């Protein structure tokens, strides 16, 4: 078929999920809260969580680009472009034993240095709870989020999270710290 | 890319790699160098693109924050924003190869005598830089238009002292920058870029960008069908020339063959100016003297500037001249700083030749108007101060680069005697108007390309051209050639002998033969 792309009201805009009408939900048959790899029409895929439309409506797709493709974030808003259903994909999600990240920090301008790794590690482990992420992606932090972290460029994934993978509450989070392919 | 600016670019890249490329030596020898530079000049296609290019030439964080994009409404947010950006700079100094840059700090930097909050701003930025004094690998590049537009209390020693102007738009640079601009836009394949360049005196690079821009604008608005492949025709560039004016603002080479008469003065100038440069070791083994200052004078109207330029040509030495029009800007206190900068470039290209033309215009009457001649005597003072600064060393391997200053004029009394005094200038040579033979020679050489023919005999004019000037003879033969042309019409190659005489009785020369005696006697009593 063909789907419009409305903007995203505030409530969802906070979190990760992407809404969708029961038509396409019946189409790709994902129960709920699943992963859906979405390929923006501007280059750079994206990943979001499924949740039904509020009013049994049809043919529209609101989505939020939390687990984006690097730099291609804003390309998700400010449009009226269509989105064909084939541009969406159901992706399996494994429990992803251990992960490894390289974080930017928020500009707490006034005190950098040695960064009390327990703090940043706790904040990151928080921001990664129960989310599905797919390797090679930024994970922005929601506005007014707590703590210090503001990015989780995803690099190390133990059971090879190339399609995607679910970070579980019992997963080591190695703050490796290798900024990859900066050009 | 870089357009007609790689010279200052290279110079500044040197001055900045000096601290940056070797930080582990200053404290290693207690040698804190200058940290902070001032790029003054019309910005746009140049200065900021240049600082980009050079930070790249070394590898540095192009933190190109336009300073007027951080202004605040309430006192306290401003200086804290300054704290913020300079903290970014410091935590950058924690890194490797880097550089801090900003632009248009002038809006963020008025001059002294202003109100209170400027004091807060300047003191706290001085604080941030005096703290960064201990930083590792960052400096400040204040990028503005004119250095005066800033606060003086920020250009102190150990403060913003390394002050460099952007380039002045020379023809070669003009062509370079036109090529650089059009390197991304289709202009026709029939462009003599240097033509428009020389048509654009005063027009800085960005002005030329604008010129080509509006040119293409009316090209699009004028082209009708193939509005995708603009063959932007130079006629529209002329159109642009019309609809534009430049801002406020002797490369011409010459030769001795272009001048004759008064061979004595030529041989003199050869003796006591160029030969020290061409035979310095010979001079010092002779050890005779180096006369540091020379003055020249005759009747006004012998194109003496030409002889000066010929001297400047026969040596290859970096030559710079100074004129009143080059000097008389509407800024009081600017003449002093200008001549200072000129002598500063002199000592920069230390084997240099500096020349003050029409010093009567450079310095007017002494006390003719006994109440409104203060800044002129101030220029006199600062000049005298810079003059005896040419006192070199190494009395009797022989490296001694001084700048033998020469000036010339015709009004002797209008100057100040202390200048002529043997403490500063001890060589004053006379340029009398040519004799019969000099007039003969000048006629021959000015005519060596004019339309001539069979009935020419210059000796008669020579007999009749007494009490003339060189310019007199030149204007005479020019207007006469005009007559010859218009008489037989455009298609003509003949010559004449008499319309010169008619032009003579039209153009009346300085026939007095007395004012020359006045100037000569006065000068001879002045030295």
């Amino acid at each position: 078929p063909l789907l419009k792309l409305l903007p995203l009201d505030a409530r969802d805009r906070g979190t990760q999920r992407c809404r969708l009408g029961p038509a396409a939900l019946h189409a790709l048959g994902a129960r709920l809260g699943s992963a859906v790899k979405i390929s923006l029409p501007d280059g750079g895929s994206c990943l979001c969580t499924a949740w039904p439309r509020r009013d049994g409506a049809d043919g529209f797709v609101q989505l939020d680009p939390l687990c984006a493709s690097p730099g291609a974030a804003v390309g998700a808003s400010r449009s009226r472009r269509s989105l064909s259903l084939n541009r969406l994909l159901l992706v399996p999600c494994p429990p992803l034993r251990r992960v490894a990240v390289w974080p930017v920090l928020r500009e707490r301008a006034g005190a950098p240095g040695a960064r009390n790794t327990a703090a940043v590690l706790e904040a990151a482990q928080e921001l990664l709870r129960n989310r599905p992420i797919s390797l090679g992606h930024v994970v922005v932090a929601p506005p007014g989020a707590p703590g210090l972290v503001a990015a989780l460029h995803i690099v190390g994934g133990t059971p090879s999270p190339d399609p995607a993978g679910l970070v579980t509450p019992r997963t080591r989070v190695s703050l490796g710290g290798e900024p990859p392919s900066e050009a | 890319p870089l357009g007609g600016l790689s010279e200052a670019a290279d110079s500044l890249r040197e001055l900045l790699r000096l601290p940056l490329r070797y930080p582990r030596a200053l404290t290693a020898l207690g040698l804190a160098v200058p940290r902070g530079v001032l790029l003054a000049g019309p910005p746009g296609v140049g200065k900021t693109q240049l600082v980009r290019a050079v930070a790249r030439e070394a590898g540095a964080e192009l933190l190109a924050v336009s300073a007027p994009a951080l202004q605040g409404s309430r006192p306290g947010e401003t200086e804290e924003n300054v704290r913020r950006v300079f903290q970014r700079a410091r935590e950058l100094a924690s890194r490797g190869p880097s550089l801090l840059f900003l632009d248009e700090m002038d809006a963020l930097c008025p001059q002294r005598g202003s109100r209170a909050p400027e004091s807060r701003v300047v003191a706290q930025v001085l604080t941030l830089l005096d703290g960064a004094s201990g930083d590792r690998e960052v400096v400040v590049v204040g990028a503005t238009n004119r250095p005066d537009a800033l606060d003086p209390a920020l250009r102190r020693p150990g403060r913003f002292d390394r002050e460099v102007v952007i380039g002045t738009p020379t023809l070669k640079q003009r062509k370079e920058i036109l090529q650089v601009i059009t390197s991304k836009m289709p202009i026709s394949s029939h462009v003599d870029l240097g033509l428009l360049a020389e048509m654009t005196v005063g027009y800085v690079g960005a002005d030329l960008t604008a010129l080509c821009r509006e040119a293409a604008m009316h090209a699009l608005l004028h082209s009708e069908k193939n509005q995708d492949n603009p063959v932007i025709d130079e006629i529209d560039f002329l159109e642009a020339f019309k609809n534009i004016q430049p801002s406020s603002f002797d490369i011409k080479p010459v030769d001795w063959e272009e001048i004759g008469g008064l061979e004595d003065v030529k041989l003199k100038l050869k003796q006591s100016i160029e030969w020290p440069l061409k035979f310095p070791w010979e001079f010092v083994r002779m050890g005779l003297t180096q006369p540091k200052g020379v003055l020249l004078y005759g009747p006004p109207g012998c194109a003496k500037t030409t002889l000066v330029r010929a001297l400047a040509t026969s040596c290859h030495c970096s030559f710079v001249s100074v004129s009143g029009a080059d000097l008389f800007s509407p800024f009081v206190g600017d003449s002093e700083k200008v001549l200072s900068q000129i002598f500063r470039q002199a000592r920069a290209s230390t084997p240099a030749i500096l020349f003050l033309d029409e010093i009567d215009s450079i310095l007017g009457a002494r006390s003719a108007s006994k109440t409104g001649c203060d800044v002129q005597e101030r220029v006199l003072s600062v000049l005298l101060n810079e003059l005896d600064g040419v006192g070199l060393k190494t009395i009797e391997e022989v490296f001694n680069r001084s700048v033998m200053i020469i000036a010339a004029t015709n009004r002797p009394d209008v100057l100040d005697t202390a200048l002529l005094r043997p403490g500063r200038l001890d060589k004053i040579i006379y340029i009398p108007p040519p004799d019969h033979k000099g007039r003969l020679s000048i006629l021959k050489v000015c005519t060596k390309t004019m339309p001539i023919g069979p009935d020419v005999s210059l000796e008669n004019l020579a007999a009749e051209t007494c009490f003339f000037s060189g310019a007199d003879l030149r204007n005479l033969c020019t207007e006469a050639a005009l007559l010859a042309l218009q008489e037989n019409g455009l298609d003509a190659t003949t010559v004449k002998q008499e319309h010169f005489l008619k032009s003579l009785k039209t153009v009346k020369p300085s026939l007095s033969c007395k004012d020359l005696a006045l100037y000569e006697n006065l000068f001879k009593k002045e030295g």
